[PDB]
């Protein structure tokens, strides 16, 4: 059995990592004091859930987590929160002054001064795991610590844990909920540096999750607390294979060989369904062909794009709940006819499927309804580049005037990293296009 | 007071559409590069669909259907008509062969000698396609002349297919089985559906409806329903319509054949203001608020 | 994250004192320094502007500076005059005579280290000192000259903290002395080089707002400063109260300034209220939105439609559908999309706070970095040469040891500022 | 359509369907980090230089 370490960077990471660990603890029956009555292997075990939890002699189940934020605002709410006892104190790390939405501030200025601390905190968790698989990193493209520190940290792990896998859960910036005007800058700089150090990265475009919340959850103005609970719902099925007994996606490295045939193109598209409201009473329960079909509607994806105008390279289907392979196949066969499912020729036109019977778990009094069967489709389609286009455009409008560049150069960064980082992006958009036409 | 930009200055058609929109006193034009538009009269190639429908509190519409190029590219049309099962290997498309540079008359460019054809394309360097020439077409008397039919077809945001009931023919003022009077009385070398129907009645004992337009409608309907799932914008985050021009050829005994689908068409001058009006009523204001169209029900 | 507040000279200290009365009432702190407050939104971030005191009293982190005693005397005689730390009334006795050079070079020099020492005391006992927020007027001598001198010294000792000022542009409609355009230009020259953000509070605009919109015939400095504290309370809203933003000065500087010299903001307030008279129907979110962006609610003598918005901050105070604000704020940008530059995408970020100001159930403050502000500096810089090309009144300064050349730099630098504001109005 | 690799478990199953077949070390890090802190200590020292004037 092989352990993984989650790393949550900035407000975005910390607040989504809270969202996940709460759902993990409900899924595995671990109460906020870390006592898991179901565990008879008190204090240890090579069990599946020990991938994410270690046990104490007192029988506590403790996240293999680490929360880092350059300001003590968010991780303080973790430090006093309903799940305080879960995390030992050294897992939660705060600075005194954030990166002010500045990649250069969090990377170079404030980042050179906490980077050594964090890596030792991280080194602690590795020394308690019998074989380290790798890291699940949570952060936002738009934050300054979200973006600056993460990519300084991603580099160091590639040096201090080179033989390990590094997965990424990134919150792609969108302006309804955006707080900063430079997020397209922070996005390109941090992507250019992390691209070589991440083995698979799932983008959650916040614009997408927001409309999913408004429309299907009947939430007038969705909050972060609304968004994250939906995200971990996605984040839970995506990682459920590691935490649970199973046969598909049993280690971080399999994510690289199911979804990522070429290395730079490692941004699978998550599509999750059904997001049904808890308020809505008398809800018809959706069949395997209904929800699997929904994976191909654009309004259930985490990034808004059109896979019809793209080529597939890989496709997994993660069901959760009452689902039998029979129904999965019938749904697939008929979906093949009615949809524009185009793979690249050098790849087989097949679907890797997983079924976990523990039906979806929902936080009590949350907004998501309790459903009998759920699915999450993870598809590496070339159409996700629409996102890199839109991001790169916003980047070009501002950069052409050099607007705000002075805030970056004043931290020590040179105008060059901007163009060098955009150059990479331009190269990435071309890989996506050559593979897709 | 909806907003719209303009990014195809050569568009004969939407020129009028952009004009009218302003004169309604409720539409305004922004500059090319403003994102805050309700309408995009877009460029012809590389029209940036990946960036539409993303501006919050802004319903966005564009005048192109992403992927329509499947139906409007000479090489790409035969691909669609032969592969997708709905278009069978079909009784209204001339036999075509696509070819890459790297009675048996045919056209690309026309001759009965095969090698005249192959030498022609490979001496260019791009891919063309060759297709049986309609040896016995319907020569409009008096003149023993060749012509083609273009109906313009408008497709709205919810994939209603509207046929413009004004057609037009291009004539060829002396067909002979010898670029002279074989590749397209009536001013403009152009005849209109009223006169042709009239001639259809006096020369042949028929009418435009029964003898030609039935199958034209069976085509215009058959083609846009095939690609409907690949280009539909029913559940999309932006929305599209696209005015089309289907180019038809009617052979000796009143057989309608589809020839080209032009996805950036220009309209005959006589009908411009009429056609460009129904565009605004039908495909623009039906989002942002008798008929000159035949709804082709599917 | 403690801010440090400095007010200089008569103007600085009158409006300065209003701000401390206004925000003290919002945060539920009486003239004795006791908190009799309803909600704890009032207390979550009270440490930003207030030093927590013994017996659980709150003292403003505020240093009172002036070269003539007496303005601070009146302050020390007003209601919230005792809330101020007694030691923090650093002052001299000579006065500065509406002369920039006297307060910046000679009179201000005698007493400047004494203010700096108070500033220092406050920097210790800061967990994370944000920066400094200074109030002052630009057309006298103590605030303009001693102020800009003090700004320059703080930037030297605290080179890496944010420097924020509320400057009151001079206008002939409420004027003290013909030399006012000399001081404003000399001050604007410093303000360009060593502040991160300054709210251009124009007395011309305050005057017209009272005269026309508030329909006041003979507006006093009393009535100009009511608008000034209403704006000042509006712009500080996100620093003082909790909310989604959790805003701090260094973030505000980053997002608001595309280019370092173009860091002068046009504040707005709505509804425009007249001291004393309350009117009893609260605005409707669509109402605040139009008024706040309307020239008649601007505290600077520039109509925004003669320029473009580089960036914009909006803050709504009150209990309202944020859905409705989201819509109404979206609506204003999309309806008038041309008046925001395209090359800084989504440049209008909005914030909202439950706690409203006193009197008003629903208020909206407006902070815009518009290219129109060049209008203001054009005005000042014409009034300037009107005199300078005749070397009128220069003896008052040349006598204090200044040179003609120094005025030419100030004028030259300022006119470069108008050139730069013009450049992005066409891009 | 062909199934493959079908595994079973008390927790669930997994399988695969095919529709058709195919056709910087820690030193170089610290170095660029230092180059950025120098460019700051310069620009700042140059700010303090112009102030001293
Ligand atoms: N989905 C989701 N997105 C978030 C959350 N918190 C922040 N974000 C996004 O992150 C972006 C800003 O990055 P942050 O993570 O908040 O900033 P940071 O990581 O704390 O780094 P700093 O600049 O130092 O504050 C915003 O555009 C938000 O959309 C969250 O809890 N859930
Ligand atoms: N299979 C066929 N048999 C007989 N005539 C044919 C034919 N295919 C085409 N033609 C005729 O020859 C012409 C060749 O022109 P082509 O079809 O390449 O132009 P086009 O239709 O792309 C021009 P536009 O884009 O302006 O409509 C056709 O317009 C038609 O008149
Ligand atoms: N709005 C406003 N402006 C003022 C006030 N007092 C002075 N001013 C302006 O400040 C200028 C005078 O400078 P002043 O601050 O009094 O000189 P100082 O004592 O050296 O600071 C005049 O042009 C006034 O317009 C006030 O209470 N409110
Ligand atoms: C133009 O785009 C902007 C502008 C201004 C800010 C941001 C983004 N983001 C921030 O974090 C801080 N900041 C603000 N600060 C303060 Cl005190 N009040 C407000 C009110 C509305 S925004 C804002
Ligand atoms: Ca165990
Ligand atoms: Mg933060
Ligand atoms: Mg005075």
């Amino acid at each position: 059995m092989r352990e993984c370490i989650s790393i949550h960077v900035g407000q975005a990471g910390v607040q989504i990592g809270n969202a996940c660990w709460e759902l993990y603890c409900l899924e595995h029956g671990i109460q906020p004091d870390g006592q898991m009555p179901s565990d008879k292997t008190i204090g240890g075990g090579d069990d599946s859930f020990n991938t994410f939890f270690s046990e104490t002699g007192a029988g506590k189940h403790v996240p293999r987590a680490v929360f880092v934020d350059l300001e003590p605002t968010v991780i303080d709410e973790v430090r006093t929160g309903t799940y305080r006892q879960l995390f030992h104190p050294e897992q939660l790390i705060t600075g005194k002054e954030d990166a002010a939405n500045n990649y250069a501030r969090g990377h170079y200025t404030i980042g050179k001064e906490i980077i050594d601390l964090v890596l030792d905190r991280i080194r602690k968790l590795a020394d308690q795991c019998t074989g380290l698989q790798g890291f699940l990193v949570f952060h936002s493209f738009g934050g300054g610590t979200g973006s600056g520190f993460t990519s300084l940290l991603m580099e160091r792990l590639s040096v201090d844990y080179g033989k390990k896998s590094k997965l990424e859960f990134s919150i792609y910036p969108a302006p309804q909920v955006s707080t900063a005007v430079v997020e397209p800058y922070n996005s390109i700089l941090t992507t250019h540096t992390t691209l070589e150090h991440s083995d698979c990265a799932f983008m959650v475009d916040n614009e997408a999750i927001y409309d999913i919340c408004r429309r299907n959850l009947d939430i007038e103005r969705p909050t972060y607390t609304n968004l994250n609970r939906l995200i971990s719902q996605i984040v839970s099925s995506i990682t459920a294979s590691l935490r649970f007994d199973g046969a598909l996606n049993v280690d971080l490295t399999e994510f690289q060989t199911n979804l990522v045939p070429y290395p730079r193109i490692h941004f699978p598209l998550a599509t999750y369904a059904p997001v049904i409201s808890a308020e809505k009473a008398y809800h018809e329960q959706l069949s395997v062909a209904e929800i699997t079909n929904a994976c191909f509607e654009p309004a259930n994806q985490m990034v808004k794009c059109d896979p019809r105008h793209g080529k597939y390279m890989a496709c997994c289907l993660l069901y959760r709940g009452d689902v039998v392979p029979k129904d999965v196949n019938a749904a697939i066969a008929t979906i093949k006819t009615k949809r524009s499912i185009q793979f690249v020729d050098w790849c087989p036109t097949g679907f890797k499927v997983g079924i976990n019977y523990q039906p979806p778990t929902v936080v009590p009094g949350g907004d998501l309804a309790k459903v009998q069967r759920a699915v999450c489709m993870l598809s590496n389609t070339t159409a996700i580049a629409e996102a890199w286009a839109r991001l790169d455009h916003k980047f070009d409008l501002m950069y052409a005037k050099r607007a705000f560049v002075h805030w970056y150069v004043g931290e020590g960064m040179e105008e060059g990293e901007f163009s060098e980082a955009r150059e990479d992006m331009a190269a990435l958009e071309k890989d996506y296009e050559e593979v897709g036409v | 007071m909806y907003t719209f930009v303009v990014r195809d200055e050569n568009s004969s058609v939407y020129a009028e559409v952009s004009r009218l929109l302003l004169a309604t006193g409720q539409w305004k034009r922004l500059r090319k590069d403003n994102p805050r538009f309700n309408l995009m009269l877009g460029e012809r190639n590389r029209l940036p669909f990946g960036r539409l429908g993303h501006e919050p509190g802004l319903v966005q519409l564009v005048n192109y259907y992403r992927g329509a190029d499947k139906l409007c590219r000479k090489a790409s049309l035969v691909k669609l008509i032969k592969t997708s099962p709905e278009l069978s290997e079909c009784t209204w498309f001339p036999e075509s062969y696509v070819i890459y540079p790297t009675g048996n008359v045919w056209i690309a460019l026309i001759s009965s000698e095969a090698s005249e054809l192959l030498d022609f394309i490979d001496e260019q360097g791009q891919v063309h396609v060759i297709q049986k020439y309609l040896e016995k077409p319907l020569l409009l008397e008096p003149g023993h002349r060749k012509f083609d039919i273009r109906s313009w077809v408008l497709v709205d945001h919810l994939y209603n297919i509207y046929l413009y009931r004004e057609g037009v023919l291009r004539t060829s003022s002396p067909y002979n089985s010898a670029k002279t009077c074989h590749l397209t009385y009536e001013e403009g070398n152009e005849m209109f559906f009223e006169e042709f129907n009239q001639y259809l009645m006096d020369a042949l004992n028929t009418t435009l409806e029964n003898s030609i337009l039935l199958q034209i409608k069976h085509i215009i309907r058959s083609c846009l329903m095939c690609i409907e799932p690949a280009i539909s914008t029913k559940h999309l985050h932006y929305q599209s319509f696209q005015l089309f021009g289907f180019d038809f050829m009617v052979d000796e005994e009143l057989k309608v054949w589809l020839i080209e689908v032009n996805g950036a068409p220009a309209c005959a001058q006589k009908l411009y203001a009429e056609l460009c009006q129904g565009i605004v009523d039908v495909a623009i204001s039906s989002v942002f608020p008798t008929s000159i169209f035949i709804k082709l029900h599917h | 994250r403690e801010i440090v507040h400095i007010q200089a000279g008569q103007c600085g200290n009158q409006i300065g004192a209003k701000f401390w009365e206004v925000i003290s009432d919002e945060h539920g702190i009486d003239p004795t320094g006791s908190y009799h407050g309803d909600s704890d939104l009032q207390l979550e971030r009270i440490n930003v502007y207030y030093n927590e005191a013994t017996g659980n009293k709150y003292v403003p982190r505020a240093i009172l500076v002036d070269l003539e005693p007496g303005t601070m005397d009146s302050v020390r005689s007003g209601p919230f005059g005792q809330i101020f730390r007694p030691d923090n009334f650093v002052f001299g006795q000579s006065g500065a005579g509406n002369n920039w050079a006297k307060g910046h070079y000679t009179e201000g020099a005698e007493l400047v280290d004494s203010v700096l020492d108070v500033v220092r005391k406050e920097s210790e006992s800061c967990d994370c000192l944000q920066g400094f927020q200074l109030t002052h007027s630009l057309g006298g001598g103590t605030g303009s000259g001693m102020g800009t001198l003090l700004i320059s010294k703080i930037r030297e000792e605290y080179p890496d903290r944010i420097m924020n000022t509320f400057s009151v542009m001079p206008s002939p409609k409420v004027s003290d002395t013909v030399v006012e355009p000399y001081n404003a230009t000399l001050s604007v020259h410093q303000l360009v080089e060593n502040t991160d953000e300054t709210y251009c509070i124009d007395n011309e605009a305050l005057y017209d707002i009272c005269f026309r919109t508030l329909k006041l015939t003979t507006p006093t400095y009393g009535d100009l400063n009511h608008l000034v504290s209403a704006t000042m309370s509006g712009v500080t809203t996100c620093l003082r109260f909790p909310g989604q933003l959790n805003a701090d000065l260094r973030k505000l500087a980053v997002n608001m300034v595309p280019f370092p010299r173009l860091h002068f903001f046009m504040p707005g307030f709505a509804p425009l209220t007249s001291r004393g008279s309350q009117q009893y129907r609260a605005l409707t979110v669509p109402e605040l939105t139009q008024q706040m962006f309307d020239s008649k609610n601007m505290m600077a003598a520039c109509d925004p439609r003669h320029g473009r918005y580089l960036t914009v901050a909006a803050i709504f105070r009150g209990r309202m559908s944020m859905k409705e604000v989201d819509e109404q704020m979206l609506n204003v940008q999309n309806k008038n999309s041309s008046y925001f530059v395209e090359w800084i995408p989504n440049n209008v970020k909005t914030a909202v706070c439950d706690i409203p100001p006193r009197g008003l159930k629903m208020s909206a403050t407006f902070i815009g970095n518009s290219t129109a502000i060049q209008e203001l500096f054009k005005r000042i810089s014409e009034q300037f040469t009107a005199m300078f090309r005749r070397k009128a009144f220069l003896h008052w300064y040349t006598g204090e040891g200044m040179d003609e050349m120094e005025f030419t730099e100030a004028e030259s630098n300022m006119n470069d500022l108008v050139s730069e504001y013009q450049q992005y109005q066409d891009a | 359509m062909e199934v493959i690799e079908l595994n079973k478990c008390t927790s669930g199953q997994s399988f695969e369907v095919i529709l058709k077949p195919p056709s910087p070390s820690l030193e170089e890090i610290q170095k660029k980090l230092e180059a950025a802190e120098e460019r700051r200590k310069y620009q700042e020292a140059e700010l303090l230089k112009h102030l001293a004037e």
